[PDB]
DNA sequence: AACTATTTATAAGA
DNA sequence: TCTTATAAATAGTT
């Protein structure tokens, strides 16, 4: 869930 | 097995079904077993054909990828043409 | 190999450097076959004991990660407890 | 879905 | 770091 949106997060921003 | 294999895509879909299912197993049980002799943490994703998710990790998959998403460094990536490429720098 | 090896932590430094270079290649080569024979997109993340980073991914990783993270549908995960209960279920 | 003959991977040597 | 003897994985059959 949270970890999940986290991950896209940080992908996402590159 | 019986006969080598060409690394191709398997067309009959059982066989490629049939392979997949013992294939997959193979490699967790490779992974396991070097995240335990090696002290090491490892995390899977596989999407089949039927864009279907299989996952693994050795302990718990959350604790890998967020260690994943604090990585802020250059390391060693590999993709399919690295090892191909890698495949003939050796042979026999 | 010469010798049955224990799946148990390799305590010399040196041989466990080594096996895990060997076994990640391998791995990696098992993952490789696997995403080409059965049309699979595959990424797998390693953390060593010294929290350095080694990725594989079949193509590309960063898609295969947000593939995941659009994932929301029950799907099948293992761990090593799983690989390790469906061993002692089959021996022989 | 079993079984096994063969291929592949690999531990230990040198 | 190579080489190879032996263990482990798997393709094809049934």
């Amino acid at each position: 869930g949270v970890v999940k949106q986290k991950l896209a997060e940080v992908i996402l921003k590159k | 097995g019986r006969k080598k294999i060409q690394i191709q895509r398997i067309t009959d879909e059982r066989n490629r079904q049939v392979t997949f299912t013992k294939r997959k197993f193979g490699l967790m049980k490779k992974a396991y077993e070097l995240s335990v002799l090696c002290d090491c943490e490892i995390a899977l994703i596989i999407f089949n054909h039927s864009n279907k998710l299989f996952q693994y990790a050795s302990t718990d998959m959350d604790k890998v990828l967020l260690k994943y998403t604090e990585y802020n460094e250059p390391h060693e990536s590999r993709t399919n043409a690295d090892i191909i490429e890698t495949l003939r720098k050796k042979g026999f």
